[PDB]
């Protein structure tokens, strides 16, 4: 039985009429919010004398 | 502020006017309860629990 059978092929559309797209491209933006605390302080007593 | 530790430390009634909450806060912990027992979750560095 040796015979081709079939076959494939690389073959591609050309996009002069802009069937396709592919991916798209758009821009985005995150935003991180970082507020400081305030922290216990040290203190150094003395005598008002 | 009335229910923190500051008033039931020393004296019941030291609040006033003049004690004022930090706005640098975040959600520390998130309890769940998972099937019946409580799970903590630390979430305090997570950039939405601010």
């Amino acid at each position: 039985d040796l015979a081709v059978i079939g076959f494939e092929l690389d073959t591609r559309f050309t996009n002069t009429n802009r069937r396709q797209r592919g991916h798209l491209l758009q821009t985005r933006a995150l935003q991180f919010r970082h507020p400081i605390p305030m922290h216990a302080p040290v203190t150094l007593p003395m005598d008002t004398m | 502020m009335g229910n923190s530790n500051a008033n039931l430390l020393i004296q019941r009634g030291m609040l006033e006017v003049s004690d004022t909450i930090d706005p640098a806060g975040r959600l520390k912990n998130l309890f769940v309860l998972l099937g019946g027992k409580v799970v903590k979750f630390k979430v305090d560095r997570l950039p939405r629990a601010v």
